[PDB]
């Protein structure tokens, strides 16, 4: 039953970007590092993550910055194993197959960048940048994160910004 | 002149690659919730650990 | 149920430090190894272990003693293995994962120094010397030993003295 | 009865104008064409539409922007006739004679400029710059269209932007 | 029965300040006198309001500003003359001897400056610009007004604004 995997994921919360009371994406909390799409600009929800300093990355399109040791507990827990099958997300369960993230075709959109992948056990296995449909599915444009502590960006071919 | 000139650029051209590659070294590996790994920062110290 | 995993905490009895009627610490024994924090200061309840002579450890914070050879049986069995799990602490029970222990935020706190870990079998896992509050649980200065016979003190940043 | 025509009324929808949170007026599409006040300023409630090339008209105070071909079947249907009667307006049926629409006093206020006019069948007639109170009933500075294809600004003595 | 007091506090409406959505503070009107604190910058809700030009004061850290001659008659009723007790404020009563005001502690934040304070008739006898928590209770920056028509602001020692 799929009510059930709904209301899994429906559990823990993010924290959104705001740009002139738009949201034009989200921005993540885990393993006390905090991330935002680059090309996604506006504030921060929360004030206290707003005013950290972050850093850019010219290749990955996102940002970093450490959260204050008092809040690092609540952050949310990663996996570097991905095994096959289908994760939840968001919107709805990912059903993802060869290494990449596949989506039902009209899921997801502008806005949508940066919104974690959890498992079963509600660890992030990767969070998205952007998608593309290509059919039936939608592939997207994911960050995932390797099994030796690496940072690996599966990006598929003219993929979309979101 | 010309020789300085040659150098000069020679230099700026060398810490602009220089840039490049401290940022091709940590970026894969500065996002991470680690972020910090032994062996790269002995083999060409991308990061300074004492600068922040 | 945790009133039975309580009741097993409670079986076991440790050896405090008293100053001026106050209790700074413990001081356990465990493998015919008298444990006590430097930082700690008092005079230990029991006359002959406080009578024992003891050194200092300048980067680890506690003293070492050996107990005598006719009180070596009566001591706390040691285990070298942290499998992942949760652990029994004579204030509550310890949640760890990562290599770092965990409690929840508001347990512990001056005078909490010293008292060891056990496991599920009793066996003395590690003690604290002391810990912060970093968000919903609560990391801990703790020191463990080690698989081939070493001493590693997993210390979270700008810990507190207890 | 009104409650008919004021459900008909509600119906169709707008695209406001936000400066600041701050509602300065509404920006509609008709014929394809983009209309807004140019005195109002402030950023189109959609994006897209938000993010189009305007040109000004001087003496006409609006400015006029082309939709983008998919999307200029969705817009409102204009008519040059404008017969004897009464009309739909947001806030309420405009009651018009000798080619000038009046309101009741103490209707339409700041921020309800560019709001358009409909007629019974849901075209719209004309759209409104302000209006001032001269009475019983209050005259507005709307701009109409004529049966030859051009444009004509009925605006009463001394009218009031809003 | 303090549900009395209640109701009778929340019968008079303010005027807040806005500034980017968020409600940084309060504009009261009292006398026929617009007022808010220096430090609290942003627009007033009411346009007329926010328009009226203002000066400001280096050391009381307000602004004045005269209301037109139509709309003195709606202001709110002052009172010079304080008599020892308890007085009804917008969160809560407020317990004041000693010629300082106090409040419960955890009430009163950011945000709360320019609330006034009213008595049991209404008559407003103070606003308050900050506060600080010194235990139990909680002193606010108040400023008052003398007997002989003077202003005073009686300012807790580090006082934090509001």
């Amino acid at each position: 039953k799929r009510q059930r995997m709904v209301m899994k994921l429906e559990s823990d919360k993010t924290f959104p970007i705001m740009l002139e009371g738009k949201i034009n994406g989200y921005a993540c909390v885990v393993g006390g590092k905090l991330f935002r799409p680059m090309h996604v600009e506006g504030k921060i929800d929360n004030d206290v993550l707003a005013a950290l300093k972050t850093k850019k990355a010219s290749k990955y399109d996102l940002e970093y910055a450490d959260v204050p040791q008092n809040m690092r507990a609540d952050t949310f827990k990663y996996t570097h194993e991905k095994p096959q099958g289908y994760y939840s997300w968001h919107h709805g369960a990912v059903q993802y197959e060869n290494g990449r993230f596949t989506v039902p075709k009209g899921v997801g959109a502008k806005g949508d960048s940066g919104r974690p992948i959890l498992d079963n056990q509600g660890r992030v296995v990767a969070i998205v940048l952007g998608g593309v449909n290509e059919g039936s599915r939608t592939a997207l444009s994911v960050v995932m994160w390797n099994e030796k502590g690496v940072t690996v960006k599966y990006t598929p071919e003219n993929c979309e910004q979101w | 002149s010309i020789c300085a000139a040659i150098a000069t650029v020679s230099v700026a051209a060398s810490t602009w690659l220089f840039c490049r590659s401290r940022v091709a070294c940590l970026t894969p590996y500065r996002l991470t919730p680690n972020a910090r790994i032994p062996f790269c920062l002995a083999v060409l110290c991308c990061a300074r650990t004492a600068r922040a």
